[PDB]
């Protein structure tokens, strides 16, 4: 690893290299996002106060 | 059986491998310097990073 920078220097034979890159293409996707802990709604009342 | 032993000890002196002219350069790290020191110590492992 190049520190904690999300880069990764990996260094091996080309057979291993073109296999690991095909796997990593499959099982590696960005993490999901949290939704939120707070939401707002606005109601325009018509009859009540 | 004896001249051989004397030839070998002498032959080590007369026969030597060509030497490697170690060169020096100064690098100005951009980013952290602890991580790029560890990198250059797991990758090219005889570089004498000071």
């Amino acid at each position: 690893p190049v520190g904690q920078t999300g880069q990764l220097v990996l260094n091996g034979a080309q057979a291993q290299l073109d296999t690991a890159l095909a796997l990593l293409e499959q099982v590696d996707r960005p993490a999901p996002v949290a939704e939120s802990r707070t939401v707002q709604r606005v109601f325009q009342l018509v009859n009540a106060s | 059986r004896t001249s051989v032993n004397r030839a070998i000890i002498l032959l080590g002196q007369v026969d030597r491998a060509p030497e490697i002219p170690i060169v020096q350069r100064i690098y100005t790290v951009r980013g952290q310097a602890a991580d790029i020191t560890a990198l250059l110590a797991a990758q090219y492992p005889t570089l004498r990073v000071t």
